[PDB]
RNA sequence: ACUCGUGAGAGACUGCCCUCGGAGGAAGGUGGGGAUGACGUCAAGUCAUCAUGCCCCUUAUGUCCAGGGCUUCACACAUGCUACAAUGGCCGGUACAAAGGGCUGCGAUGCCGUGAGGUGGAGCGAAUCCUAAAGCCGGUCUCAGUUCGGAUCGGGGUCUGCAACUCGACCCCGUGAAGUCGGAGUCGCUAGUAAUCGCAGAUCAGCAACGCUGCGGUGAAUACGUUCCCG
RNA sequence: CUGGGUUUGACAUGCAGAGAUGUCGCAGGUGGUGCAUGGCUGUCGUC
């Protein structure tokens, strides 16, 4: 089958596609119950809704690492890769929409002399 | 900033309006979006129900009555033509600050009532744009 | 707060056991600051070390729960 | 509405109403109103006069409501001050008692 | 830190508390790493000189 | 009837010498074993000030203990004699289990 | 501060521990054991500890200085383990880093002047891609200290691939001590 | 198989239209951060990490031991936590981290207790065993020095330790002090950064730790510009 | 710092008492001088 990675901010996702009616499940739970949030709802479905496939595919998914905004954003890139393995007609749409980029955003190291990463202490 | 302009941040639009996501961030403190957003959805959909009877344009028409076209600066006071996008930053940011100043119990209600006063033009947010235009256009001499 | 039991240092309490024979007499030198006042002691003197000199300390029934070191203040501020 | 001690809170919930009494704070008021008893969301106005006297009789005997309690804290200090314990050497010159550093910021005891 | 107070740390302490752990080479009380059993300063003499196996700079 | 050869050592290249040396000794008696399997590397970290009065300066000092697990499936009297005897790793720990 | 130890700086790439033994529970003790040995006991000294066994390998320019078998028995008491001692030679003690510093240590201690004594080391050892040598502090019994250096060829300190052999010794005069430093690429 | 741990590798150089923009690629034209500190300044810090020239102490300024003291206190400055409230407090539900540490050690279920704890020892020298909060849905308080705040003080306790009076902190109960965004003036920060929220470690019986050094959660605002000050 | 002991000095070449300690079963010195010095850092400046 189609099995696809996705990562964000150290939040390691799995995805797998089967064709069927419009739902998807997250370790034996609904989308609405895992993310009670309107912002994270559209952001997962963005590669589905932009291309207008939407109700074609199931997703079963496993969720490790990170947090709610990390794992929600990680599903987007997981799906964005996965819809190309259906057919590479979607790739030129999905690239210009801007979903195939993972974030090279990651948390910077806390440095000696400084309390958070960049932030120095008080002076003189 | 000395060497050249850095690139501006991209900004994602349930409503699908540029202004509401810009309002979310101006409301936001402590870096938590959800309590910032639920106060916006509290105030915006209160103004939907009671008075104005559409969601977005009640804010957008009120936002025109905050927006200044002109601002004052000191060279060391020279008035300056404000950019199209900088006018919207002052529009949101004033509207949020006077909601924090207001006496009403909760910011669902304070931010709601501020938008209604901005629709009329009796509010403290709309009071400020007159004062900036007063201080701008009373000068003019210094502009060269 | 010694959870279970009180503390007296064993060299102190032997001198108090000698006073039982006399029923307590005079003032006995004491270099252990660290001992409790067990109600065997009540109505007795001892000369307790200040880290400098020995201060005379009479005992009463009010001073039972308190430790022996509490009645000789080690540093002086008049000003 | 007497409150037993004397003062009557000006209405509101009952759970917190008892904290204005000197003997009682939050946890002992939870213990009273559980046993005696009447719910937390009941208010001080909507108690009947005999329902106040059920609170009176139970806690009057058990704890120090005010004056008895008020004198006992002062009377323990009065002996301890002259008791000769170092702990009440510190009372006689208005300094902190429980082994704090008095070099910077002991302004609760000392004052402005 | 002297010679005499070093041999205090080697002796039997009488009570199990008083064993306070001097540095082996440094003979310094403060900042002696457990396991290494070395002075913090001494650690930099040893670790730069390639003396402690498995210990090396650094970040990251 | 399963023997487990646990390795621990500092240098990651030096274990790759020994991990081959376990294979050749056991594959004399022929086949069997899992092969080597990577296993995660621990990291103790120690921050030290660079003699007196300059706190902001600092170094850091890692030490890495690389580990291998191996797992021999087949015990045999010919194997266990040859396993310990001819195999000699230099400055690397081996714990049979 | 200025110039980290280039021996320690290239530990991952090309330096290799003088002590090459592993432990966990015995690890505090084996460091304390090696501190006793290197105080007691020269170009370089390596050790390869194993249970009940130590190599204690030595590099020296003049190997001959029977007596080593007594020094084994001196180390035998402190270690309490089977000492299998080896003394080795090294090719080019002229080119070795600590032995150049020990060469200059003899010169300054015997009241040879420093600009004479330094020039020998840089000229001879180059006769390697480049050399830098530096003697520091209290030179010829002057009141104020100074540090001067000499060099020939090229010595790139920041290049990690470049193997620099570093050495140090405190040569002890009538007036104090001079710290010699030798970088050889 | 998909992760994930390592071990080999490939992949970015304006290379295809100064620079504006192109096509892919996971990535752009210093991709992100560290490690690195030239020749030298300041007679910059340390004789208290350790060495050491000279001078001094040698019958003590050396050397054990209990005792105190380094924790005082009219004040003054500095660095930092907790706060001044509804983007809240209390309280019931329900859930997402990755770095770590563990042999005189880390300590599970179980029963005792209001609780810090006691009891007892499963398992374990380790990807096996032991070790999130803010959030979201509800409820409740109503702009009050309060159900904000958690200082100070009085009784009692637990735990290591020979011993917690001088001086350990832990949590139960009474008390509820100043404080209503802060004068002149001042610093920190250009993106996973500021701001906020936890978790672990080193030293360590015990802990004055709100410090220090690391990790991950949520996550903004603005950089028109170079005259204006500072280097 | 007040004491209680000790003298080539702790290092190399059970009953008494606060307790160390009893009585029976040349070394050394956190000691002066960082403007005598080495080594090791801070800094101007990652300029
Ligand atoms: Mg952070
Ligand atoms: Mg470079
Ligand atoms: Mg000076
Ligand atoms: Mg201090
Ligand atoms: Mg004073
Ligand atoms: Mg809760
Ligand atoms: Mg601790
Ligand atoms: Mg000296
Ligand atoms: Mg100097």
């Amino acid at each position: 089958p189609i099995q696809t990675v996705g990562r964000r901010k150290e939040a390691v996702v799995r995805v797998r596609l089967v064709p069927g009616t419009g739902q998807f499940n997250l370790d034996g739970r609904t989308l609405e119950n895992y993310f009670p949030n309107k912002v994270h709802q559209q952001l997962i479905k963005a590669p589905l809704v932009t291309v207008d496939r939407v109700d074609q595919f199931d997703i079963y998914a496993h969720l490790d690492g990170g947090g709610p905004s990390g794992q929600a954003g990680a599903l987007r890139l997981a799906i964005a890769r996965a819809l190309i393995l259906v057919q590479p007609e979607d790739r030129p749409a999905l690239k210009k929409a801007g979903f195939l980029t993972r974030d090279p955003r990651a948390i910077e190291r806390k440095k000696y002399g400084l309390k958070k990463a960049r932030k120095a202490p008080q002076y003189s | 900033p000395r060497k050249g302009p850095a690139p501006k941040r991209p900004l994602v639009n349930v409503y699908g309006s540029q202004l509401v996501t810009q309002l979310v961030n101006k409301v936001l403190l402590e870096g938590k979006k959800s309590l910032a957003e639920r106060i916006v959805y509290g105030a915006l959909e209160q103004a939907r129900e009671k008075t104005g009877t559409d969601p977005v344009v009640t804010l957008k028409r009120a936002l025109d009555n905050v927006k200044p076209a002109l601002e004052v600066r000191s060279r060391r006071q020279v008035p300056v033509e404000v950019r199209p996008d900088r006018s919207t930053t002052l529009a949101l940011r004033w509207l949020v600050n006077f909601s924090r100043q207001r006496r009403e119990k909760t910011m669902v209600e304070r931010l709601a009532n501020e938008i209604l006063d901005a629709s009329n033009g009796l509010g403290a947010s709309v009071k400020r744009r007159e004062d900036t235009h007063k201080m701008a256009e009373a000068n003019r001499a210094f502009a060269h | 707060s010694l959870k279970k039991g009180p503390f007296v240092d064993d060299h102190l309490l032997k001198k108090v056991d000698v006073q039982n024979e006399k029923n307590t007499k005079q003032v006995i030198k004491t270099w252990s600051r660290r001992s409790t006042i067990i109600p065997d002691f009540i109505g007795h003197t001892f000369a307790v070390h200040d880290g400098r000199k020995h201060v005379p300390v009479f005992v009463t029934e009010a001073m039972v729960g308190h430790k022996l070191g509490e009645f000789a203040p080690t540093r002086t501020f008049k000003g | 509405a007497r409150l037993v001690g004397v003062d009557l809170p000006r209405d509101k919930r009952m759970e917190i109403a008892l904290t204005y009494i000197y003997g009682i704070g939050r946890t002992r008021s939870n213990e009273i109103l559980a046993a005696t008893g009447i719910d937390k969301n009941m208010r001080t106005k909507d108690l009947t006069d005999d329902q106040v006297t059920v609170l009176r009789d139970y806690i009057e005997g058990n704890l120090k409501v005010e004056g008895d309690l008020r004198r006992e804290v002062q009377a323990d200090i009065r002996r301890k001050i002259e008791i000769g314990c170092y702990q009440g050497l510190r009372h006689r010159r208005g300094l902190p008692v429980r082994g704090q550093r008095t070099k910077t910021n002991a302004r609760t005891r000392k004052g402005p | 830190a002297k010679k005499a107070l070093v041999h205090k740390a080697n002796k039997k302490p009488k009570f199990a508390v008083r064993a306070y752990t001097r540095c082996n080479k440094c003979g310094r009380p403060h900042s002696v790493y457990r396991k290494f059993g070395l002075c913090r300063i001494c650690l930099r003499e040893m670790a730069h000189a390639g003396e402690l196996p498995g210990v090396q700079k650094s970040s990251w | 009837q399963k023997i487990r050869i646990r390795l621990k050592a500092y240098d990651h290249e030096a274990i790759d010498a020994s991990a081959r040396k376990i294979v050749e000794t056991v594959t004399r008696t022929g086949a069997s074993v899992v092969g080597p399997v990577p296993l995660p590397t621990e990291k103790n970290v120690y921050c030290v000030i660079r003699p007196h009065k300059y706190k902001d300066s600092r170094e850091h000092f890692e030490m890495r203990t690389h580990k291998r697990l191996i797992d021999i499936l087949d015990p045999t009297p010919k194997t266990v004699d040859a396993l310990m005897r001819i195999d000699l790793p230099a400055s690397v720990d081996v714990n049979i289990q | 501060g200025q110039k980290i130890n280039p021996h320690g700086f290239r530990l991952g790439i090309t330096t290799e521990w003088k002590s090459r033994w592993y432990a966990d529970k015995q690890y505090k003790d084996y460091v304390k054991e090696d501190v006793a040995i290197r105080k007691l006991l020269i170009a370089d000294v390596e050790i390869e500890r194993t249970r009940d066994r130590v190599r204690v390998d030595i590099h020296t320019a003049r190997p001959g200085i029977t007596e080593a078998d007594r020094i084994r028995a001196d180390l035998e008491k402190l270690t309490g383990k089977q000492v299998q001692l080896n003394i080795l030679e090294v090719k080019n003690p002229e080119s070795q880093a600590q032995l150049v510093a020990q060469g200059v240590a003899e010169q300054l201690s015997n009241r040879v002047a420093f600009r004479r004594a330094m020039r020998k080391a840089i000229q001879s050892a180059m006769r390697v891609k480049g050399i830098r040598v530096q003697c520091s502090g209290r030179l010829g019994g002057a009141e104020m200290s100074r540090s001067e250096f000499y060099r020939e060829g090229r010595v790139p300190l920041h290049t990690l691939r470049a193997d620099i052999d570093y050495g140090l010794y405190e040569a002890k005069t009538t007036f104090g001590r001079i710290g010699v430093k030798v970088w050889i690429y």
